[PDB]
């Protein structure tokens, strides 16, 4: 769940 | 100008208080530093706050220039 460097939509896991 | 906040709220460009003359882009590694790379915590700052070891920060003075690159499926 982050705006990491590989996606933007809050991801669960 | 305005900057996005990945470290505070979810991600939205809101104008910041007096002090940060521009926006910025930090990078490092979350709680466990996984194989997904670091994170992308942009926001506001007086000037490119980059430091010494792995604190990789950047800047952004254009309108909404803090949108890191991630919205895209492999």
């Amino acid at each position: 769940m982050r705006y990491y460097e590989s996606s933007l939509k809050s991801y669960p896991d | 100008i305005v900057c996005h906040t990945t470290a505070t709220s979810p991600i939205s460009a809101v104008t910041c208080p007096p002090g940060e003359n521009l926006c910025y882009r930090k990078m490092w590694c979350d709680a466990f530093c996984s194989s997904r790379g670091k994170v992308v915590e942009l926001g506001c700052a007086a000037t490119c706050p980059s430091k010494k070891p792995y604190e990789e920060v950047t800047c952004c003075s254009t309108d909404k220039c803090n949108p890191h690159p991630k919205q895209r499926p492999g």
